[PDB]
């Protein structure tokens, strides 16, 4: 691929995207709807099933 | 070790996510109320017999002493 020729290939076709407002960026959605880690467990018991499938996790990093 | 057959979702979350005692304070009075309502017939029927004959036989005893007076 070129690099000057995709430009202007994108520029052609993906030059009428709406831009962005500041009020709705990534960064003021992620602001207002922060995410929460809560220590906890769950199992999904089946009366007749052969496997255990089971996964364990930490909170880690961004 | 005894292969149960059920189907369930269970949930349970941290020790140190919830409280240990503080609602112990709000349930007190109403487990006191529970604990007289589901008792309640047992305990009567166990203090009326025992209290009942214990009268009647302390009372006949004095009756007994009363009556070896002279
Ligand atoms: C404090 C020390 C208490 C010493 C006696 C223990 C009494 C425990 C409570 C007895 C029932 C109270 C009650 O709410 O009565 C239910 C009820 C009225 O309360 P409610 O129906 O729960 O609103 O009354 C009864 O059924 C009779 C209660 C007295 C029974 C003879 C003793
Ligand atoms: C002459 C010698 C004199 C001696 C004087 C002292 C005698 C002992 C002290 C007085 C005892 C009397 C009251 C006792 C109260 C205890 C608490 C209680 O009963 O609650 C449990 C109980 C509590 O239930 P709960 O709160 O549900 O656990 O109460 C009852 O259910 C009521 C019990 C009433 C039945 C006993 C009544 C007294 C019996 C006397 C019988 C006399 C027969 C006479 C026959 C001959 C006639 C010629």
């Amino acid at each position: 691929v070129n690099h000057d020729e995709l430009v202007k290939l994108a520029s052609d076709a993906f030059g009428s995207v709406p831009d962005e407002d500041a009020a709705t960026s990534v960064r003021s959605l992620l602001v207002k709807e922060p995410s929460r880690f809560t220590g906890s467990y769950v199992h999904d018991r089946f009366p007749d099933a052969s496997e255990c499938c089971m996964a364990v996790a930490f909170k880690g990093a961004s | 070790r005894q292969n149960i057959p059920l189907r369930e979702i269970l949930y349970q979350l941290s020790p140190y996510q919830q409280d240990v005692i503080r609602q112990t304070f709000t349930n007190a009075p109403k487990t006191f109320l529970r604990f007289f309502k589901e008792k309640g017939v047992g305990l009567a029927t166990f203090g009326v017999l025992f209290f009942g004959i214990k009268g009647y036989t302390e009372h006949e005893m004095h009756q007994e002493r009363l009556a070896e007076r002279y």
